[PDB]
RNA sequence: GUAUGUCUAAAGUUAUGUGCUCUUAUUUACUAACAAAAUCAACAUGCUAUUGAAC
RNA sequence: AGUGAUCUAGAAAG
């Protein structure tokens, strides 16, 4: 049958509601329904280095990795996930997790990247204050230097222009 | 944007591997440089064919004449002088008056000869021999324990697959010539069976 | 790279000759053309420049190629 | 074999024959190899066997230019000091023009991120950037390589040059400065086009009115003739020699600027692994290339006209002529060349000959090139687009006169400069035997017929201008208009490019691209579309194929699923919001009679039709035609002039309230007077040629190259079309009958909206993350669109379709519809 | 999607349930082994769990 | 003897190779420039001469 | 276009030395081979300047 | 004062 098949065959006795209830009773005993991680395909989000064997892993390399939902949530609301790969040379497990507040990632185990909810709420309020809000003689001495530099540039350029005429 | 000495050495070592038509590979090493800049750096400073040596008196005469015959056309003048252009412009003007980590990645990449899937293939071969030696050693332990397990033959990938120990697989006997081979045939049979008994008892 | 190789020798047709056909009816082998045929047996003075004053065996330099490039690149 | 395959696949592509999507870009690849290979061979042969231009030709060209610029008392452009008054305005115009590219893009590669970095640096630090630009102008003479790419336009590929961004800032400043100072110093005479003062349709209108207003032009009783010569200056840009260019430029600009320009052309050109130095010929992609092109064009103009007639056309330097005017009729009728203009490389000349002057020119030509066979009619270029009755009639005397006129003009310019050929020339004659005068300009095919030559003066629709004798204000000729065939092929290639690049994409994007293309065609050509039946056929096919892209996105071409309400309903009601031109009746006529003469519209073909017969409005009914725009603009601006003089006399403001009602009329619109940018826009000289030259610098250039909204104003208004499509589809209550609207349980449509009105897109963090692009527009997702129109997409009365029922529901699907 | 979430679909699970009811079929490798042995009463099914431990240690 | 083929585009085995392996004017131009230089001199001297 | 590979269940041994019950997606949701060439629709109808202690 | 001229249509794999 094709990929986009519309109908699947149900036996004539099939009650969907009883079937779901029976399958729910069954699901608590199946191995692969209760294992702690989901296998996924993902790209390496940043350049990283394995700590066991010093192998460099570039960004955008594809891996077969394990996804874990963590117990902790960002501001008790948003899901955080650990993402675990294994080093291509030495097969050692490298792990990193999402960082929703930064909209970024942070390293956990096996590797190194190349280059508190109350406190977070307070920091966010202060950040919003900076967002909405967005030495005197030293600045004046810098304005003096800037005005001198501006007016001298024309004489420098005119010296170059005359030099070009002399060279010609 | 200044070029460091380490970046120049990385570029030369990279061009030794990749040639002068794969600058995106060169720039994948030089972390702060683009391919465009790397091609510029090679073609105008680091290519060994470039002649940066001091001008002869004849060259100064030639350069001044060409600068009159082809005014401001410095890439053309340079191609005729067989020298870099910025050299010709400077000469014409004279006559008329943490980085260790990048190098580590560079050496690691450039001295890697294998590529990805060949590396995975030698890893696979290592794992296969590990499993084979596992079976062999386990069989030896069980043989010392006095329970003589037989070695498992490999599984046939397809129904007509061959075990090369059961038969001489496509036997092409030598065509019989004029000379009688019988005596040395029975001698060879003696040799082979002697070797078989020897490997049975001595290993 | 080792999956990606040139052809050292071509497959010999002697191998296909070694076993029999397996009865698949191909459309192009159905009957057709079943009978053989057989043979019988003043204003023009004011300007500076007025008059008052092939085949080659290289495809790329041929006049057709020059005209083609002037037509299709612009 | 490779070059043979390239030839064959190019022919298939330009025919419209079947070609694979990958094969098109493969052909682009092969052909760009072959073009670079041939250009390298040309450059090397120039170096080996020497320059095309002889020393004698060079010295006399230099003498002609010197004589002109001395007779004009031209003061050469100096180098700009840092004290120069207009420095910040010139630089801000340059940086705005540069930033306009990246304000409309999202595929920002490293070079184009570096571009915006340097642009914001420059906006922050004007003096620093001025100083940097000027020291580079004084000192820098070696430049980074230029990458070339080719753009697949399906009739022909076209080059695009990528210059280094840091160099590009300097070149943009120099281009702006040179065009400003050249307008201030009156370098370029009135005949050089495009101009800041005219959009291209207004150039065609002013050219036709100018022809009609020459004295005695239409009289033929004494055997007079009028001849109109159109030809391209072939290979003009690529034959520019750099030493001749440098010594020519030194007559008009400072030596530092001339040397900078000259060195900047002598650069390495790269494409993949191909590389060569450009040793000869102008690189069209340099930002100042338009200036070089027009000045070299002025050299060729002076060779064509001669010193005397050039001074006649331009007038005395202290009060020059406006375009096509003369200081008196005595100056006008002194010399046969009555009119000249050049649009880039296309020259246009009108010659008015006495009968004996024509005889003299013709017998000279026949003295050197006699024709005993009367073979001269063979290969005479003639306008296919008009009937045999009304195109040029190939009489012996007129054919020979036209060939003589060309044969005279071809001698006047050396082949080393430009390639003027008969195969790229059109020469129409108006005479006792020929009543029609024909030319093609800016994509408009024009045919002028005087009222005294019409056998019967009928009334006409839009697409026929009446030409007015300005002495009496009486109508005295008609100009019939069509779109040029190459412009029809360009439009077809554009729709074809949209169709190819739109595999498995959002439907509203396809609709938006179609809308942009259709609007750009209709707002440019306007009334010339009416009399152009091949374009109507192409339009119908294009709209059908655009709808077919949507239909094949939904894996079903079946008409009954997709009534006009699905496509033409506006976006805020969940439709695609397409604009229509294809639901017209197409004029039909006997093919033989139409080849021979103007048959008139005897019959009508059906255009696009749907069983749900609805009177969908057309785009054409909401655009004011150019004749009416230009006449209303003349009235409007004269009225404004009188109002301005009385306001000056009162010494009070000529008020907004006093010009309301005239606010959104005129070319340029009256609104342009009062925009806040008026004081900075005043210095942006040369903007129109700059906008047209962007095709050589930028991939995916704008379709509205011909008008600048800042300078011309908003020249169309399609707000009414939305209201009229809503009423045409039976009103809003009829439109929502096709939709899943009542499945929501909402009582009434009004007060409902799609966008969820979140504040995130106003966040400073979002601004930091998306600063490059403006984001007012919104697409409809394909699955939401399919679900919204599901009662009609999954209707019951399908032509065929296997009836299946969705699992554990009573919903029936009639066939397979994706995403539903 | 992958083999695993196809095999753990409701239809497949229901067919597994119906097969263990209608014919006694049960692929024990699908199911988690009992932690405490004594809750298992049949000699047949206890021996099958023993077989699972055997293939696991192999 | 056929030399070893060293490509500037390809390196199948990833060999680092010795770098050196990985790596007149027509008279008309002179005549043209000389003629234009003389024409310029004519222009200068003519405008200077009639400046009086 | 939702990769794919290996493994094992084998056989016992081949002879000698049912409850309750939440649900307005409260899902660890999974796949990317597919496509990317986006600009018509913009933008208001008229431009700003302000306060030092004490002898 | 009205004669007529009427294309389509969907499934798989990639
Ligand atoms: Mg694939
Ligand atoms: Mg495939
Ligand atoms: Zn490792």
């Amino acid at each position: 049958s094709e990929r986009k098949a519309i109908n699947k065959y149900y036996p004539p006795d099939y009650n969907p509601l009883e079937a779901e209830k029976l399958s729910r009773k069954m699901a608590k005993k199946l191995k692969t329904m209760n294992k702690s991680h989901a296998s996924i395909r993902l790209m390496t989000p940043f350049s990283m280095r394995c700590l066991e064997c010093n192998e460099y892993i570039p960004k955008s390399r594809k891996f077969n990795g394990k996804k874990e939902l963590l117990k902790e949530k960002y501001l008790d609301s948003i899901k955080i996930y650990r993402l675990t790969i294994s080093c291509p040379r030495c097969a050692n497990s490298i792990a990193f997790r999402t960082d929703p507040g930064n909209s970024d990632y942070v390293m956990e185990v096996g590797g190194v990247r190349n280059y508190s909810i109350d406190e977070t709420l307070q920091r966010l309020v202060r950040e919003k204050e900076m967002e909405q809000n967005e030495d005197k003689m030293d600045l004046l001495e810098k304005r003096l230097a800037k005005i001198q530099q501006e007016q001298e540039d024309d004489e420098e350029l005119e010296n170059l222009r005359k030099k070009n005429l002399e060279m010609s | 944007g200044v070029w460091t000495n380490v970046e120049d050495q990385i570029l030369k070592a990279a061009v030794q591997k990749y040639g002068t038509h794969q600058w995106s590979k060169v720039a994948s090493l030089l972390q702060k440089k683009t391919a465009r800049q790397s091609e510029l750096r090679w073609n105008e400073y680091l290519n060994p064919k470039l002649n940066f040596t001091e001008f002869s008196k004849e060259e100064d005469a030639q350069l001044l004449d060409l600068a009159r015959e082809l005014p401001n056309q410095w890439r053309t003048i340079a191609d005729m002088m067989a020298r870099p252009a910025q050299v010709c412009v400077e000469r014409y003007n004279r006559l008329l008056e943490e980085e260790k980590e990048m190098l580590a990645e560079a050496r690691a990449r450039l001295l890697n000869t294998q590529g990805k899937k060949a590396t995975r293939k030698i890893r696979e071969r290592m794992l296969e021999e590990s499993k084979r030696i596992a079976e062999l050693q386990k069989r030896r332990e069980l043989k010392q324990a006095g329970i003589n397990v037989a070695i498992k033959k490999p599984k046939k990938k397809y129904g007509t697959d061959i075990d090369y120990n059961e038969d001489i697989v496509y036997e092409q006997a030598p065509m019989p010539g004029i000379y009688d081979t019988s005596t040395e045939d029975r001698q060879i049979k003696k040799k082979f069976e002697q070797f078989e008994r020897k490997v049975n008892r001595k290993g | 790279t080792t999956s990606h190789r040139p052809q050292l020798e071509a497959r010999s047709g002697a191998k296909a000759a070694a076993y029999t056909p397996t009865g698949i009816e191909h459309a192009r082998l159905l009957p057709g053309h079943t009978t053989l045929k057989y043979r019988k047996f003043s204003w023009r003075k004011g300007t500076a420049f007025g008059r008052h004053k092939g085949y080659i065996n290289d495809m790329t330099k041929s006049e057709y190629h020059q005209e083609f490039l002037h037509k299709h690149v612009r | 074999a490779w070059v043979s395959a390239a030839h064959y696949n190019r022919e298939r592509i330009k025919r419209g024959a079947h070609v694979e999507k990958t094969m098109v870009k493969k052909n682009l690849g092969r052909l760009t190899r072959l073009w670079i290979k041939n250009e390298q061979e040309r450059q090397r042969q120039i170096q080996k066997n020497g320059p095309e231009i002889t020393p004698e030709e060079a010295t006399t060209i230099f003498s002609v230019m010197v004589e002109w610029l001395e007779s004009r008392s031209f003061s050469p452009i100096p180098f700009p000091p840092l004290t120069y008054k207009n420095d910040t305005k010139i630089l801000v115009l340059a940086l705005e023009d540069l930033k306009d590219v990246y304000a409309s893009k999202v595929r920002l590669n490293a070079s184009e991120r570096e571009e915006l970095a340097l642009i914001e640096e420059a906006y922050d630090n004007p003096h620093d950037t001025l100083n940097r630009i000027k020291k580079y102008l004084l000192t820098q003479r070696v430049f980074k390589p230029v990458d070339i790419t080719m753009m697949e336009n399906y009739q022909n590929i076209s080059p695009v040059y990528s210059v280094d961004p840091l160099e590009k800032i300097t070149d943009a400043y120099l281009d702006q400065y040179l065009w400003y100072e050249a307008d201030q110093r009156k370098l370029f005479p009135n005949w050089i086009k495009p101009s800041d003062s005219e959009i291209p349709p207004l150039l065609v209108y002013k050219w036709t009115q100018g022809i009609n207003n020459l004295s005695e032009i239409w009289d033929v009783s004494r055997g007079q003739s009028a001849v109109l010569l159109e030809t391209t200056l072939g290979e003009m840009a690529e034959k520019i020699d750099f030493t001749l260019l440098n010594r020519l430029l030194r007559l008009i600009v400072d030596p530092n600027i001339a040397d900078y320009i000259t060195a900047k052309n002598n650069v390495v050109i790269n494409f993949k692994d191909m590389s060569h130095v450009n040793k000869y010929g102008l690189i069209r992609g340099l930002k100042f290339a338009s200036f070089i092109f027009q000045y070299y064009g002025l050299v060729i103009d002076l060779l064509l006209l001669g010193q005397e007639r050039a001074t006649d056309l331009a007038g005395p330097a202290n009060n020059p002529n406006e375009f096509m005017q003369f200081k008196s009729k005595e100056v006008e009728k002194a010399h046969p060349i009555r009119l000249y203009t050049r649009y880039l490389d296309r020259i246009y000349m009108l010659f008015h000959f006495e009968e004996d002057e024509g005889e003299e020119l013709t017998d000279e030509y026949l003295a050197e090139n006699p024709d005993p066979n009367f073979e001269n009619s063979i290969g005479y270029n003639n306008r296919k687009c008009w009937p045999k009755d009304s195109r040029m009639r190939l009489i012996r005397q007129d054919v020979n006169l036209g060939r003589a006129v060309f044969w005279e003009i071809q001698s006047r310019v050396p082949t080393s400069l430009t390639s003027i050929k008969w195969e790229n020339a059109f020469v129409s004659v108006y005479s006792k035997n020929n009543p029609n005068l024909l030319f093609s300009m800016c994509g408009f095919e024009v045919r002028i017929l005087p009222r005294q030559r019409m056998e019967e003066v009928v009334s006409n629709d839009e697409g026929v201008w009446d030409l007015v004798d300005e002495r009496t204000k009486q109508r005295t000729a008609k100009a019939y208009l069509k779109v040029s065939e190459e412009e029809i092929k360009k439009f077809d290639s554009r729709i074809r490019g949209i169709l190819m690049a739109s595999g498995s994409t959002t439907f509203t994007k396809v609709a938006a691209k179609w809308n942009t293309s259709l609007i750009s065609l209709f707002t440019y050509f306007r009334e010339a579309i009416v009399a152009t039946e091949p374009l109507l056929d192409i339009l119908v096919k294009g709209e059908t194929r655009i709808q077919n892209r949507v239909k094949l996105g939904l894996n079903s071409k079946m008409p009954t699923r997709f009534p006009p309400a699905v496509f033409y309903t506006p976006k805020e009601l969940g439709g695609l919001g397409m604009i229509s031109a294809s639901h017209i009746l197409i004029p039909a006529s006997d093919l033989s009679w139409s080849k021979q003469t103007d048959t008139g519209i005897t019959h009508f073909r059906a255009g696009m039709t749907h069983e749900d017969e609805k009177l969908i409005p057309t785009i054409f009914r909401y655009i004011t035609t150019w004749e009416n725009e230009f006449l209303d603009s003349q009235r409007v601006w004269a009225e404004y002039a009188t109002k301005r003089q009385e306001a000056i006399q009162q010494n009070r403001r000529l008020a907004f309230e006093e010009l309301e009602g005239s606010w959104d009329r005129g070319i340029p619109r009256i609104s342009t007077l009062f925009q806040r940018d008026r004081h900075t826009l005043a210095y942006d000289r040369g903007h129109r040629i700059r906008r047209e030259f962007k095709q050589y610098s930028l991939e995916r250039n704008s379709p509205f190259w011909w008008t600048n909204s800042h300078h011309d104003g908003k020249l169309w208004n399609l707000n009414a079309y939305r209201t009229d499509v809503i009423q045409a589809l039976g009103g809003i209550e009829t439109i929502l009958e096709h939709t899943l609207f009542k499945g929501t349980g909402f009582n009434s449509w009004e007060g409902l909206f799609w966008e969820k009105a979140s504040g995130f897109e106003d966040s400073m963090q979002f601004k930091k993350l998306t600063h490059a692009q403006r984001t007012g527009l919104s697409q409809i997702p394909n699955r939401r669109f399919t679900l919204w129109w599901s009662p009609t997409i999954n209707r019951a009365n399908v032509y065929v379709g296997f009836l299946v029922q969705l699992d554990l529901t009573g919903i029936f699907l009639h066939g397979k519809i994706p995403t539903l | 999607s992958r083999n695993v979430d196809k095999a753990n679909s409701v239809l497949v699970r229901f067919q597994e349930q119906q097969a263990e009811s209608a014919g006694g079929y049960k692929d024990y490798s699908r199911y988690q082994r009992p932690r405490n042995v004594s809750k298992v009463k049949s000699i047949k099914e206890a021996n099958e769990w023993k077989r699972q431990v055997s293939k696991e240690i192999k | 003897k056929i030399p070893a083929a060293v490509s500037n585009w390809k390196n199948p085995n990833g060999y680092t190779v010795a770098l050196e392996r990985r790596v007149t004017i027509n008279d008309g131009f002179m005549k043209l420039s000389e003629a234009l230089e003389n024409a310029d001199k004519k222009a200068r001297q003519e405008i200077r001469s009639k400046m009086e």
